[PDB]
């Protein structure tokens, strides 16, 4: 889990306007940046002895 | 032959030899890879794995 908090904020609110739905999210002061690039994928391989 | 005194004679040969041989060697190999990536940097939290 979390060893220290991540709810405290410094001051004027950062804005998080990004994501699938129209919606605004905090980012607080102690994470940096926070993105949502949700990249995505797989792999498949065949041999035959 | 037989003339004055009587001689005899009797001689027989017979010889058979049969020799052999059978080899047969059969190899069959086969290899076959495929492999499938992809990458999709899409922008959806689900669909883009999807």
């Amino acid at each position: 889990s979390t060893p220290f908090d991540n709810e405290f904020y410094n001051g004027l609110c950062n804005r998080d306007r990004d994501g699938n739905t129209l919606t605004y999210y905090r980012r607080p002061w102690n994470v940096a940046s926070l993105i949502y690039e949700t990249k995505g994928e797989k792999n498949f391989r065949t041999e035959h002895y | 032959y037989e003339d004055k005194i009587n001689v005899g004679g009797g001689l027989s040969g017979d010889h058979c030899k049969k020799f052999g041989g059978g080899k047969t060697e059969r190899a069959r190999k086969a290899m076959a890879v495929e492999d499938i990536i992809s990458r999709v940097r899409g922008g959806s939290s689900g669909w883009s794995g999807g």
